[PDB]
């Protein structure tokens, strides 16, 4: 088949550097336009750096003097070294092979994060149902890093109704999400609902009973 | 530098549909043009290049048309595979790769409004030193929705952050998250916490509140 | 006279590619009414002076001339890269003459399309200075043999600008006629 395979992506402080690696297959680096492009979260595409078959390179003035592209002919593979990483860096890379600037070949993707935080289990609280037919109920998975988290209801009995939001990166640098899920309000009484939180980043499971508030 | 736009930012359909996203160049760029479809966590895959055209195993409903400064994707009879977001790309472009910022295709249904729910900020977080409050909007179409946070009716601006679901594949649906976040300080400085959600499917704005202290 | 009339307002210029050169010698030629018009937009000389252009003798004088874009202007310049460098025309680090340009919209672009003009957009290697590639092989960008047939990883060489008067004047046709003196 013609397929790119990505792979180095990882956690990188900033200040730091890391090496991402493209190994081809169906076509031959060296006799191509290869390029890196990059996704942040939930924004659009941004080119970062190309090289010529003939070894011209070229970069985005987001990058240039901090990432270098480059390639190994003997096996196929393309690489990209970026030094002084910043968070405004992080980002899905790509790979992709441009024929006339139009990219019909590209990459799986690898994610890199760049962040000054360390590992660190998320805090887990209840988003309590209302004393005042259909009920709302939930909790708030805090102040982890890095993503991802996931999150279960009774051990995974419970599905219908779940909305689990994507995390939010806060101004800490550690990551946030809810999960909350709508019952019958007559079931409050009669059924226990119980989150299930695991971040194997920290090797953290909790398991969060969510009742309504005393009266 | 030439600027490339995309209009409409997002655009609701239905299979059957016929579908046009335009995208802009600030100056002639001839037919200097490529389309891209792409899903979430996926790479992005080239539909049409040269302005008008089509990628080999592209189906023939997508097509492309335009020179100079005024492009268009056409999506003839929309399937459901389709529903994606959509990027326009300036070839042999100075700068390099310039995108077009996205149009982001969803399902359109009828008009449903949230169900809003509040939470307190739980015992145990408010032990620590911080207080996460908690609005949720429940099963809602369109995305358009607006959460303004409120304490002691003074309107709050810059400690809420939002996260919103994609649209949910049983019903076409969105629900939606704000977190407001203060100190415990802060917190308990005042007495009436207020969500107020606006929203098409609603007559007037939505208010859920409660007072700090109270069963 | 020099016969630079037959050069600078020749009625078709060469694709960049395909650049055309015209040996000029045994002539007299005023260098300073070149530098004097105010028709070039680029008017650029390296290890020469433009005023001093006239006192001076030369060995062997070379026009060469081509069009190019307006954004790629800038790579008619020693020392630098890119596509039209790095695989159409060259010049060396050490080049001693002038580079003169102007653009050339009301002549080289057509409404729908000029498409006669023509740049190289693959080459396995970068030309070495004043080299001329004018093959049409089809480039082969894979591992998998093309034998003449267009296709997946088997391209044609060579693309067309397709100059439009309504282009963004980086997307425009700039003449360009490059001055090297053996001196
Ligand atoms: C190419 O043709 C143009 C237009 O005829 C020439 O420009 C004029 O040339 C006359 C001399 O015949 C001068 O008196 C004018 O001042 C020129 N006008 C401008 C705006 O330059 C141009 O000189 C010709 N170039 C060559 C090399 O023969």
């Amino acid at each position: 088949q013609v397929q790119l395979v990505e792979s180095g992506g990882g956690l990188v402080q900033p200040g730091g550097s890391l090496r991402l690696s493209c190994a081809a297959s169906g076509l031959t680096v060296s006799s191509n336009y290869m390029s890196w492009v990059r996704q942040a979260p939930g924004k659009g595409l941004e080119w970062v750096s190309v090289i010529y078959s003939g070894g011209s390179t070229y970069y985005a003035d987001s990058v240039k003097g901090r990432f270098t592209i480059s390639r190994d002919d003997s096996k196929n593979t393309l690489y990209l070294q970026m030094n002084s990483l910043r968070a405004e860096d992080t980002a899905v890379y790509y790979c992709a092979r441009d024929v006339a600037d139009a990219f019909d070949i590209w990459g799986q993707g690898t994610m890199v994060t760049v962040s000054s935080a360390s590992t660190k289990g998320p805090s887990v609280f209840p988003l309590a149902p209302s004393s005042k037919g259909t009920a709302a109920l939930g909790c708030l998975v805090k102040d982890y890093f890095p993503e991802p988290v996931t999150v279960s209801w009774n051990s995974g009995a419970l599905t219908s109704g779940v909305h689990t939001f994507p995390a939010v990166l806060q101004s800490s640098g550690l990551y946030s999400l809810s999960s909350v899920v709508t019952v019958p309000s007559s079931s409050l009484g009669t059924q226990t609902y119980i989150c299930n939180v695991n971040h194997k980043p920290s090797n953290t499971k909790v398991d969060k009973k969510v009742e309504p508030k005393s009266c | 530098d030439i600027v490339m736009t995309q209009s409409p930012s997002f655009l609701s359909a239905s299979v059957g549909d016929r579908v046009t996203i335009t995208c802009r160049a600030s100056q002639g760029i001839s037919s200097y043009l490529a389309w891209y479809q792409q899903k979430p966590g996926k790479a992005p895959k080239l539909l049409i290049y040269a302005a008008s055209t089509l990628q080999s195993g592209v189906p023939s409903r997508f097509s492309g048309s335009g020179s100079g400064t005024e492009f268009t994707l056409t999506i003839s009879s929309l399937q459901p595979e389709d529903f994606a977001t959509y990027y326009c790309q300036q070839l042999n472009s100075y700068p390099p790769f310039t995108f077009g910022p996205g149009t982001k295709v969803d399902i359109k249904r009828t008009v449903a409004a949230p169900s809003v729910f509040i939470f307190p900020p739980s015992d145990e977080q408010l032990k620590s030193g911080t207080a996460s409050v908690v609005c949720l909007l429940n099963n809602f179409y369109p995305r358009e929705a607006k959460v303004q946070w409120k304490v002691d009716n003074a309107l709050q601006s810059g400690n809420s952050q939002e996260s919103v679901t994609e649209q949910d594949s049983k019903d076409s649906t969105y629900s939606l998250s704000s977190t407001l976040t203060l100190s415990k300080a802060d917190y308990e400085k005042h007495k009436v916490y207020a969500c107020e959600v606006t929203h098409q499917g609603l007559r007037s704005p939505v208010t859920k509140s409660f007072n700090r202290g109270e069963c | 006279l020099c016969p630079f009339g037959e050069v600078f307002n020749a009625t078709r210029f060469a694709s960049v590619y395909a650049w055309n050169r015209k040996r000029i010698s045994n002539c007299v030629a005023d260098y300073s009414v070149l530098y004097n018009s105010a028709s070039f937009s680029t008017f650029k000389c390296y290890g020469v002076s433009p005023t001093k252009l006239n006192d001076l003798c030369f060995t062997n004088v070379y026009a060469d001339s081509f069009v190019i874009r307006g954004d790629e202007v800038r790579q008619i310049a020693p020392g630098q890269t890119g596509k039209i460098a790095d695989y159409n025309y060259k010049l060396p680090d050490d080049f001693t003459g002038c580079v003169i340009a102007w653009n050339s919209n009301n002549l080289d672009s057509k409404v729908g399309g000029n498409y006669n003009y023509l740049y190289r957009l693959f080459r396995k290697s970068n030309l070495k200075p004043f080299e001329r590639d004018i093959s049409t092989e089809i480039y082969q960008a894979g591992s998998t043999p093309c034998n003449g047939v267009e296709g997946f990883n088997c391209y044609f060489p060579l693309q067309s600008y397709g100059f439009q008067p309504t282009n963004g004047v980086g997307y425009q046709p700039y003449r360009v006629v490059v001055l090297s003196f053996e001196l």
